[PDB]
RNA sequence: GUGAAGAGGGAAACAACCCAGACCGCCAGCUAAGGUCCCAAAGUCAUGGUUAAGUGGGAAACGAUGUGGGAAGGCCCAGAC
RNA sequence: UCCUCCUAAAGAGUAACGGAGGAGCACGAAGGUUGGCUAAUCCUGGUCGGACAUCAGGAGGUUAGUGCAAUGGCAUAAGCC
RNA sequence: GCUCAACGGAUAAAAGGUACUCCGGGGAUAACAGGCUGAUACCGCCCAAGAGUUCAUAUCGACGGCGGUGUUUGGCACCU
RNA sequence: UGCCUGGCGGCCGUAGCGCGGUGGUCCCACCUGACCCCAUGCCGAACUCAGAAGUGAAACGCCGUAGCGCCGAUGGUAGUGUGGGGUCUCCCCAUGCGAGAGUAGGGAACUGCCAGGCAA
């Protein structure tokens, strides 16, 4: 499960989830899964999204991970009053703004690719779209 | 690889969103000792138009009032997520 | 490099020198000439200027470069001085250690009138 | 040189700046045809209010 | 909890801006270390203020070798 | 900003939402928000379209020759589907 | 109780049993002023001596240092003699 | 000359019990119930790595996702 | 008047780096010694003094180069003041403002006050 090998804070603010996405050309492979909606992934969903794909193109060609969580997720334990500190870290989430290339792919088919990513969209909570990389 | 595009008279975020939300959008040719110009055009062709590789490299004839002016794709806006374009820069 | 270590081993006396607003005599030394120059409050613009280069002053003494030689000059900057009308100055020294030719240039300036 | 503002709307939700402006114009109530000389100040307290005064 | 504490905020910034006219002695700028510099006829204080040495309007500058904010007063 | 400390019209009813600030009277007219087939004041008003679910008149991932617009891309008289 | 940062929305100010750290001193030189100086960390060579003690040159240039937490600041050096 | 550090310092000098209790008040503040919410709970659904002699979707369903309900555990303290 | 040097500024990277050349007539640099003035917490290395055999090596100045750093439009994008609106965690519209990054390109500075030397 993914996470930051140590980090300067131990809890960050909540936030504000706004804007649109930076990471949006399809950089290293020749295809990608384009964040549409916006939202928020969990360090849990973008490992069960990965082996979603993994295990459908096989041993053979390249994958990517171009998100990564680095924002920790405070959650107060059941039957606890509100106040008397911040809650613990549970999970680790990566904020996600619309255009957000999530995944990358490499050396496969462009029909494989698709009926890989779909089985990974299908894990996510966000919706998603299928890109290639378009030269310029 | 002949685009026709009209010339630009309002621009700026009001006018640009107007023009984007009328199945066209702006772009601008410059280079050389010339001033540069700004261009008003159809969406749906160049949508077409870039599909093909030779787009991102050969030299385009944009005609505007008449003049045909030869230029190159240097720099290009993809939307965020819906696969449509929002501005391209023409280098001379 | 010495020159950009003396440079700065100065700029904290021009620096402070230039906030007061005081008409400075800057002296440059060199193993061979010494030089002198009373330069205007605003730093810009110079009122005297006199050194060993100068042929008035080179042609009488034997060698431009010891303690007889920058005390002819201290003379000749002050003489001078007087003639503008520069009376009260300031001395930056100009990261040189005050000791030798650079002293026997001020006492010279001291002795021939200039008020500092 | 003048030109003749009126008020098309209430200053009740307003901001306390948009208040002020109607007060610097002159405009007292709705419906209120006020008339002052044209200069770019007046233009910019017309521009400051324009959602709520109309030029004739 | 372990925190909970904090200091009493020390009215810290540009007191007077550049173009008021201010009295000789005046506070231009309370600040902890030199973000600005004292120029012409301004003083700086042990705490690192910047005061007025002379009556006259206060004048931003941005001077020096290493780019520095600078404030001098004029007559 | 509003209520508190502000009534009046609207949002069915609804301190704070939208409109607007009640000095008093009149069986006068023009407008705001919001409305105009009947309860209930005022358009079964005019032009060109869309919806076939009573959607309008609660809701997601995801699902499907539902149905309208477009802009393209695969084949013909050697007669493809 | 006092100090530092964020929260604090580009002047100041601004809460919560919000998020992280410190102080209850130290110093007759660690003050004054004058006159000087330049760092980290590596590279290569060199007795014991090795990654690292001390030396030489070269590389980098403030990652250093600042009596003490953090902030802002300092080569004119507030740094070290 | 004061960790008067409860640090604008009530005295120089001060800890507990009450189910034997009592008065003044509060729904400004809890316990029952109602309300608002739905993390949790219960009830669905979405994708399909595997099990099932072979064969994902008879019966199942990992790794993940999205809803409903107000039956649980709670949060808030709006009524009393 | 131009060509060169030296001191003192303004301007602070279009002004700074690396690489390629070049100058010693005077100037500047190293250089030549150390009763002395002074000096090293050892050392004339530094600072200092007394000099004129040498050289332009190093350092410094000047000219040429885009390898970098640096500057940088136009247009678009994000953001946002005000009045609205929505399918309201987020957006959108009218109107005003309008980045950053990136792109074309620009680009090895630019000036003042005295002094000295050479062609006048
Ligand atoms: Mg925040
Ligand atoms: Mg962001
Ligand atoms: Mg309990
Ligand atoms: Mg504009
Ligand atoms: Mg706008
Ligand atoms: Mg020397
Ligand atoms: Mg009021
Ligand atoms: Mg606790
Ligand atoms: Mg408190
Ligand atoms: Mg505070
Ligand atoms: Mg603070
Ligand atoms: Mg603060
Ligand atoms: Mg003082
Ligand atoms: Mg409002
Ligand atoms: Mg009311
Ligand atoms: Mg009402
Ligand atoms: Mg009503
Ligand atoms: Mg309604
Ligand atoms: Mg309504
Ligand atoms: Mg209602
Ligand atoms: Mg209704
Ligand atoms: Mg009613
Ligand atoms: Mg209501
Ligand atoms: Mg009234
Ligand atoms: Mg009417
Ligand atoms: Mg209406
Ligand atoms: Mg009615
Ligand atoms: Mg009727
Ligand atoms: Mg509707
Ligand atoms: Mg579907
Ligand atoms: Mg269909
Ligand atoms: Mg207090
Ligand atoms: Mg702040
Ligand atoms: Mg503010
Ligand atoms: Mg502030
Ligand atoms: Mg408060
Ligand atoms: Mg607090
Ligand atoms: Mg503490
Ligand atoms: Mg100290
Ligand atoms: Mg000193
Ligand atoms: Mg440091
Ligand atoms: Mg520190
Ligand atoms: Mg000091
Ligand atoms: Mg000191
Ligand atoms: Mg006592
Ligand atoms: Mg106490
Ligand atoms: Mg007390
Ligand atoms: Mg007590
Ligand atoms: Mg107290
Ligand atoms: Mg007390
Ligand atoms: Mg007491
Ligand atoms: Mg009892
Ligand atoms: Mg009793
Ligand atoms: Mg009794
Ligand atoms: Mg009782
Ligand atoms: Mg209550
Ligand atoms: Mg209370
Ligand atoms: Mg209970
Ligand atoms: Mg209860
Ligand atoms: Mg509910
Ligand atoms: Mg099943
Ligand atoms: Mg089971
Ligand atoms: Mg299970
Ligand atoms: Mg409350
Ligand atoms: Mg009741
Ligand atoms: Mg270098
Ligand atoms: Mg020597
Ligand atoms: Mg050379
Ligand atoms: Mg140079
Ligand atoms: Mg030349
Ligand atoms: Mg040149
Ligand atoms: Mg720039
Ligand atoms: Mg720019
Ligand atoms: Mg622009
Ligand atoms: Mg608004
Ligand atoms: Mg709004
Ligand atoms: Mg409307
Ligand atoms: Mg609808
Ligand atoms: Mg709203
Ligand atoms: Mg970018
Ligand atoms: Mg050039
Ligand atoms: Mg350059
Ligand atoms: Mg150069």
């Amino acid at each position: 499960m993914l996470q930051p090998k140590r980090t300067k804070f131990r809890k960050m603010h909540k936030g504000r989830n706004r804007g649109l996405a930076q990471g949006t050309d399809v950089s290293f492979g020749s295809f990608g899964l384009k964040a549409v909606g916006r939202g928020r992934l969990t360090a849990r969903q973008i490992e069960a999204a990965r082996r979603a794909m993994t295990r459908a193109v096989k041993r053979q060609g390249k994958i990517w991970i171009r998100v990564f969580p680095d924002k920790p997720i405070t959650e107060k334990p059941l039957a606890v009053r509100m106040g008397k500190g911040k809650g613990n870290v549970e999970y680790w989430v990566a904020l996600i703004q619309p255009g957000k290339v999530l995944y990358e792919m490499d050396g496969v088919p462009e029909e494989l690719a698709r009926e890989a990513f779909k089985l990974a969209a299908a894990k996510l909570p966000i919706k998603t779209t299928f890109v290639t990389k378009t030269v310029m | 690889f002949t685009i026709n595009a009209e010339v630009r008279k309002e621009q700026g975020k009001g006018a640009s969103r107007r023009l984007r939300a009328a199945n066209k959008f702006p772009a601008i040719i410059y280079g050389g000792k010339e001033a540069p110009l700004a261009i008003e055009l159809d969406h749906d062709k160049v949508m077409n138009m870039q599909a093909k590789a030779e787009f991102y490299s050969e030299v385009l004839t944009i005609v505007v009032d008449g003049k045909e002016i030869k230029v190159k794709a240097q720099d290009v806006q993809r939307h965020p997520y819906k696969p449509k374009l929002q501005h391209i820069d023409f280098v001379r | 490099d010495k020159k950009s270590a003396r440079i700065r081993r100065a700029t904290r006396a021009r620096r402070k020198l230039q906030e007061l607003g005081a008409t400075r005599l800057v002296v440059h030394r060199t193993p061979r000439h010494i030089y002198a120059q009373v330069i205007a409050p605003n730093g810009s613009e110079v009122l005297v200027a006199a050194s060993t280069v100068e042929k008035a002053i080179a042609e009488q003494l034997k060698y431009t470069g010891n303690k007889d030689a920058a005390a002819a000059v201290g003379k000749a900057v002050a003489e001078r001085a007087l003639e503008k009308g520069i009376k009260d100055v300031s001395f930056d020294r100009s990261g040189f250690q005050y000791h030798g030719r650079v002293q026997a240039l001020a006492d010279a300036a001291r002795e021939a009138g200039l008020q500092f | 040189k003048t030109i003749k503002i009126t008020q098309t709307r209430s200053a009740i939700g307003r901001l306390p700046k948009h208040k002020a402006t109607l007060l610097g114009l002159g405009l007292r109530r709705i419906g209120h045809t006020v008339e002052r000389e044209d200069t770019p100040a007046i233009r910019g307290m017309i521009n400051a209010v324009s959602f709520m005064v109309k030029v004739e | 909890t372990r925190n909970g504490r904090d200091s009493e905020a020390k009215r810290l910034g540009v007191k007077r801006f550049g173009g008021e006219s201010v009295l000789a002695g005046s506070i231009i700028v309370r600040q902890r270390g030199t973000k600005f510099h004292a120029g012409a006829n301004v003083g700086c204080g042990r705490d690192h203020t910047l005061f007025a040495k002379a009556d006259g309007k206060v004048k931003f500058e941005v001077k020096g070798p290493k780019n520095r904010k600078f404030i001098s007063i004029e007559a």
